[PDB]
RNA sequence: AAGUGUUUAAGGGCGCAUGGUGGAUGCCUUGGCACUGGGAGCCGAUGAAGGACGUAGGAGGCUGCGAUAAGCCUCGGGG
RNA sequence: CGUAGACGGUGAGAGCCCGGUACGUGAAAACCCGACGUCUGUCUUGAUGGUGUUCCCGAGUAGCAGCGGGCCCGUGGAAUCUGCUGUGAAUCUGCCGGGACCACCCGGUAAGCCUGAAUACUUCCCAGUGACCGAUAGCGGAUUAGUACCGUGAGGGAAUGGUGAAAAGUACCCCGGGAGGGGAGUGAAAGAGUACCUGAAACCGUGCGCUUACAAUCCGUCAGAGCCCUCGACGUGUCGUGGGGUGAUGGCGUGCCUUUUGAAGAAUGAGCCUGCGAGUCAGGGACAUGUCGCGAGGUUAACCCGGGUGGGGUAGCCGCAGCGAAAGCGAGUCUGAAUAGGGCGUAUCCACACAAGAGUGUGUGGUGUAGUGGUGUGUUCUGGACCCGAAGCGGAGUGA
RNA sequence: CUGUGGGUAGGGGUGAAAGGCCAAUCAAACUCCGUGAUAGCUGGUUCUCCCCGAAAUGCAUUUAGGUGCAGCGUCGCAUG
RNA sequence: AAGUCCAAGAGUGCGGCAGUGAGACGGCGGGGGAUAAGCUCCGUGCGUCGAGAGGGAAACAGCCCAGAUCGCCGGCUAAG
RNA sequence: GGCAGCCAACGUGUUGGCUGGGUAGGGGAGCGUCCUGCAUCCGGUGAAGCCGCCGAGUGAUCGAGUGGUGGAGGGUGUGG
């Protein structure tokens, strides 16, 4: 019972080369190095799926220490200030009401500033 | 109405074949063999210990002779000739080969183990001491051939 | 195997300085035309039972027949002298509308065996060959007197 | 092929009525006179060979 | 005046659509492989096994045949 | 219709279309078989068991010795068989063998010769079959195959199958010197045109879409503007639980495999694709573990009868008692002078006693003891034994 | 010096001797066969996922880049 | 004596199947060396790498933090 | 929010608690290929193969969903 191994050795090639398409070069060609590149491209999304959630925060925070200054106060002092007064929004939101409406954003920090201490200095 | 296709193997019966060297998701490129070595591509024999005197060479060799001509005896001890015979009787070696308690052909020593309560008439090649005392005190007797 | 095709007794170049890989013959198993690795050689199949497994698997079949009514017996398939399948098949269909059918018959009847082998789910076997593959593949099994008398005789002891 | 018995550890080792593989102590050949009478006698008859080394002497025996 | 700001493709990349080359894959087979049951178990100076050269109305190869040369005679079969 | 539903072919799956199949019938001649006669030979100028001695019973042989060979037996205490050399008898109250040798007993009758059956094999012929291969497979050889070719020679030794159902194999016209094509026809199809079934990938073009000429890129991945296509909705261009293509730009980012303490490594291997290329098989082998049958039993081997996978086959094998070097004894046995300790053995557990807390023993009762044969898996033994690789060794030959 | 014909063959031949030459090969030619020589050495060994998961130490070794046994992994059973 | 104890997936015994027996650097105790080596040889219920991904040390197996079942365009922290 | 391994509780399929990096290596359960016993189904109103579209599964992979090409054999179940 001899078998002919090329129905399925085929299979994995197709699959591999058809989620290689649009790699510059011999990477979209051939399945050996289709598959070099396959073995890469899994590994690269699983650590940037995983740095995506930083990469993100970063980004909101940035804009929000941005609209923060705009109203005169700082980034860290904002947030201790939001924390204070139990206002717990994300980052997230907080960088869209930064974005899209200023005037809540304004209203906020009034509240964060509000709720701080006296001297933020102070030994306490 | 069971047909050829309801047959079915025994649960636990067959196991699968283990392939081994068909890729690294079970056994791959040393199928279960590690690194080089001598056991990488052949064997080693059981009798070899690394070059040091092998344990089958630095002991002596067990004392005595084996006696060709041994008379070995297939043995039946008293306390079967109960279970074998429920009323005792003529019990010869022939029709205690028929009851399963020797071989076949084979001479056959009877020895006193259990305990013996029925009339017997033993007929054996040869008796134990405590045998013949078990037969002749439960009301019995004993005849060498 | 590498030594039993024809050929590859030369080393075919050196083993050094070609700048090529070692190769000992042209009938290495990686050369096309080269020896075979682990084929197929020849295999006696058969493997050897005990006795009474085969008898309880005989009796358990047959016994499964008879608990849903699949066992007939008759005095002959055909009345002698001639073959007939027409008459026979008539008779065999009366007796089972069921595909396939073991027809149990001794060996002597032959006018019985003829008019009812070319039937195309019929099979036709003799009492002393009995066995649990040929009545697992019948819907019926069709003794003869004499075929059913013979083989409960084969077991009475 | 039925299989062979290696002959050198069938004249060294035997079994007991149970299963166990007993063995010959060794330094009791010649040689002799300097060694006490206790330590020949704590080197002589049958003592049960060791677990490590009884996986060995059994495919030796049984071939 | 200062500022801002599309359009280049010699050539190249990727996707698609369309072909060429190539001869895999599927499905096969005037070929093999392993056996089973029989037969016959030797041929040769009455020239063997195997060949050379020839031989058809027209050139070669395979087959058949031998200057009586894809054949000659007799006996059967068959159409 | 069927004693025929085997298998093929025929324009695609045919028992009733063809060849056949089941079943019957047929040989002039040659050859192989028997059978009956001529023929050939022998036995009967003759049979039988008795009663008492002499002769005969395979000679340069047996035996003996030296040196060898072979026996399970490697010179050993070494018989039996046997070669070369030397020496060398008896004819039956002889001689040979029974593992040195001797005695007694037993078996036989060397140095003369023929002999069927049961056993081994297949160049060749016939008929079949395959949980065999299916064109890099199977024979080296589906085709010029031991061919072409390579070598002085022994010798080595390839590659090459598929139009269609049927050649109906493209008349005629046009471009071209032809090759090749374009119309027209053939055909079910010419995405079947004797470069011919299907026609993958590597590799090579052409057309369109997006992008790209201030930019240091393991060539991806995540975020992402702009453009292009498509699916819905409202409507008539802008959103939407959308989907594709391409990607300016930004963050991160040192190939794969081997082998290494450690390689992106400037260590190895790999130009690419397609096909191929490595733990297999045999065995009542060994050990272990599943599963099944029977169970103190379990099972047959050769073999015999079955057109079968079925049935007989008790020879053996394993279990059933051990201790001992052995004679032997036997729930014991060995050692020993020891009812004196220890070794091994008495399935295992429960209780009740009697003795010591030096590790518990002894005994009376009870319970009662599990193996074996198929077969799957792992490992193993003997085999080329997971696959590949030397320099070299031997035998017989070919070459000045 | 040269043509034609011939002879010597592999542990052999031939050598104004270099281990030269003996069919582009010579510290023992080539072919086939033993034969799939043997290599403690190098290389390669092909699908997936789930659970667990080392060692690079000791001892011996004609031993030191090999192996045996111990240690250390896994699975099954017993104990707890 | 307790603790852990819907776990260490812990000990010990018997068995089936192993691989391993070239280790590296860092902390502490030492031999050899010149109280040199990214040297060499030992000890260590010492660690990490090997066989470890992620964050820090510019880059940087062995240092510091921390042990990756998968997803999220949530939050809190460790070394820094 | 999804999965899985070990274990526990009621109880008999759920829930809960712990755990789920990993080479050599051990164990378990599976994907795809071919040949076959038995059973069923599909196919010149177009099988296989190939090329796509649109999808699916935790993985090998799937598409008795669909088109193009193609022209005669295939699928599935349960064993070998
Ligand atoms: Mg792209
Ligand atoms: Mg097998
Ligand atoms: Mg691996
Ligand atoms: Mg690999
Ligand atoms: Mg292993
Ligand atoms: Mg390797
Ligand atoms: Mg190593
Ligand atoms: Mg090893
Ligand atoms: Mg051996
Ligand atoms: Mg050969
Ligand atoms: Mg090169
Ligand atoms: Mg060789
Ligand atoms: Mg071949
Ligand atoms: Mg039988
Ligand atoms: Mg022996
Ligand atoms: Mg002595
Ligand atoms: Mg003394
Ligand atoms: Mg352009
Ligand atoms: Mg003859
Ligand atoms: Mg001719
Ligand atoms: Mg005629
Ligand atoms: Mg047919
Ligand atoms: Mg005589
Ligand atoms: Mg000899
Ligand atoms: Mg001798
Ligand atoms: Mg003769
Ligand atoms: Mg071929
Ligand atoms: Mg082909
Ligand atoms: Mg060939
Ligand atoms: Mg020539
Ligand atoms: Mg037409
Ligand atoms: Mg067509
Ligand atoms: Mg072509
Ligand atoms: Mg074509
Ligand atoms: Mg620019
Ligand atoms: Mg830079
Ligand atoms: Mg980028
Ligand atoms: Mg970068
Ligand atoms: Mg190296
Ligand atoms: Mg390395
Ligand atoms: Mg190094
Ligand atoms: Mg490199
Ligand atoms: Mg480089
Ligand atoms: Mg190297
Ligand atoms: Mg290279
Ligand atoms: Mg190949
Ligand atoms: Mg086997
Ligand atoms: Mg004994
Ligand atoms: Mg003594
Ligand atoms: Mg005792
Ligand atoms: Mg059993
Ligand atoms: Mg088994
Ligand atoms: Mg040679
Ligand atoms: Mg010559
Ligand atoms: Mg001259
Ligand atoms: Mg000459
Ligand atoms: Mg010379
Ligand atoms: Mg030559
Ligand atoms: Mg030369
Ligand atoms: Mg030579
Ligand atoms: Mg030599
Ligand atoms: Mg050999
Ligand atoms: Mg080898
Ligand atoms: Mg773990
Ligand atoms: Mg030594
Ligand atoms: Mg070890
Ligand atoms: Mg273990
Ligand atoms: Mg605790
Ligand atoms: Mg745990
Ligand atoms: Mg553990
Ligand atoms: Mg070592
Ligand atoms: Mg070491
Ligand atoms: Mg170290
Ligand atoms: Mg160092
Ligand atoms: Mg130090
Ligand atoms: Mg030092
Ligand atoms: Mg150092
Ligand atoms: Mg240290
Ligand atoms: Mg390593
Ligand atoms: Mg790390
Ligand atoms: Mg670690
Ligand atoms: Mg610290
Ligand atoms: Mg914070
Ligand atoms: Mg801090
Ligand atoms: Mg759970
Ligand atoms: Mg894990
Ligand atoms: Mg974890
Ligand atoms: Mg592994
Ligand atoms: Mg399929
Ligand atoms: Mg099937
Ligand atoms: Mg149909
Ligand atoms: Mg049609
Ligand atoms: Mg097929
Ligand atoms: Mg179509
Ligand atoms: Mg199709
Ligand atoms: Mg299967």
């Amino acid at each position: 019972a001899r078998v002919k191994r090329a129905l399925n050795a085929q299979k994995k090639r197709r699959t591999v080369l058809k989620a290689s398409k649009g790699y510059r070069g011999q990477r979209s060609r051939l399945y050996r190095k289709a598959k070099e590149q396959q073995l890469h491209s899994l590994t690269y999304a699983y650590r940037d799926r995983r740095a995506r959630k930083g990469e993100f925060r970063k980004l909101w925070i940035s804009r929000i220490n941005a609209a923060a200054r705009a109203n005169d106060i700082t980034y860290n002092r904002l947030i201790q200030g939001l924390k204070a007064a139990g206002v717990e929004v994300d980052r997230k939101n907080l960088a869209e009401l930064a974005v899209s409406d200023p005037a809540a954003f304004t209203a906020l920090v009034d509240v964060a500033r509000a709720a701080l201490p006296e001297d933020v200095n102070a030994p306490s | 109405v069971i047909k050829l296709h309801d047959l079915k193997p025994a649960p636990g019966e067959k196991k699968a074949k283990t392939r081994v060297g068909r890729g690294e998701g079970s056994k791959g490129k040393t199928a279960g063999r590690g690194t080089k070595g001598t056991k990488a591509r052949k064997n080693v024999p059981v009798m070899f210990e690394g070059g040091q005197m092998p344990i089958h060479m630095r002991l002596p060799k067990l004392k005595g002779f084996k006696n060709r001509f041994r008379t070995e005896y297939q043995v039946v001890n008293v306390g079967d000739i109960n279970k074998a015979f429920p009323q005792g009787g003529t019990v010869g070696v022939d029709e205690l080969v028929a009851k399963g308690l020797v071989r076949k052909n084979s001479l056959v020593k009877v020895l006193g183990d259990g305990k013996l309560t029925v009339k017997v008439d033993v007929t054996a090649n040869k008796f134990s001491g405590s045998a013949r005392e078990a037969i002749t005190a439960a009301g019995g007797s004993a005849t060498e051939l | 195997t590498r030594g039993e095709v024809s050929g590859g007794g030369k080393k075919p170049y050196r083993q050094k300085g070609t700048g090529r890989a070692r190769q000992g013959s042209t009938r290495a198993p990686q050369f096309t035309g080269g020896g075979t690795v682990h084929g197929p050689k020849p295999r006696d199949y058969s493997q050897r039972t005990p006795k009474k497994m085969i008898a309880a698997a005989l009796r358990g079949a047959l016994s499964d027949r008879a608990r849903n009514d699949r066992i007939h017996a008759v005095t002959e398939l055909v009345e002698g002298q001639t073959p007939s399948t027409k008459s026979a098949k008539t008779f065999l269909g009366t007796l089972t509308e069921n595909k396939k059918v073991l027809v149990v018959i001794g060996r002597t009847d032959e006018v019985g065996a003829k008019s009812v082998r070319n039937l195309p789910g019929v099979h036709v076997i003799s009492p002393d060959q009995l066995n649990t593959y040929d009545v697992l593949n019948a819907d019926d099994v069709v003794f003869s007197v004499e075929a059913l008398n013979a083989y409960i005789s084969a077991n009475s002891k | 092929p039925k299989a062979k018995t290696h002959s050198g550890a069938s004249k060294r080792f035997r079994r007991t009525g149970t299963g166990k593989i007993v063995r010959q102590k060794a330094n009791r050949r010649h040689l002799l006179e300097h060694k006490p009478t206790k330590r020949t006698r704590r080197l002589d008859g049958r003592t049960t060979v060791s677990a490590a080394d009884n996986s060995r002497i059994n495919k030796l025996l049984n071939g």
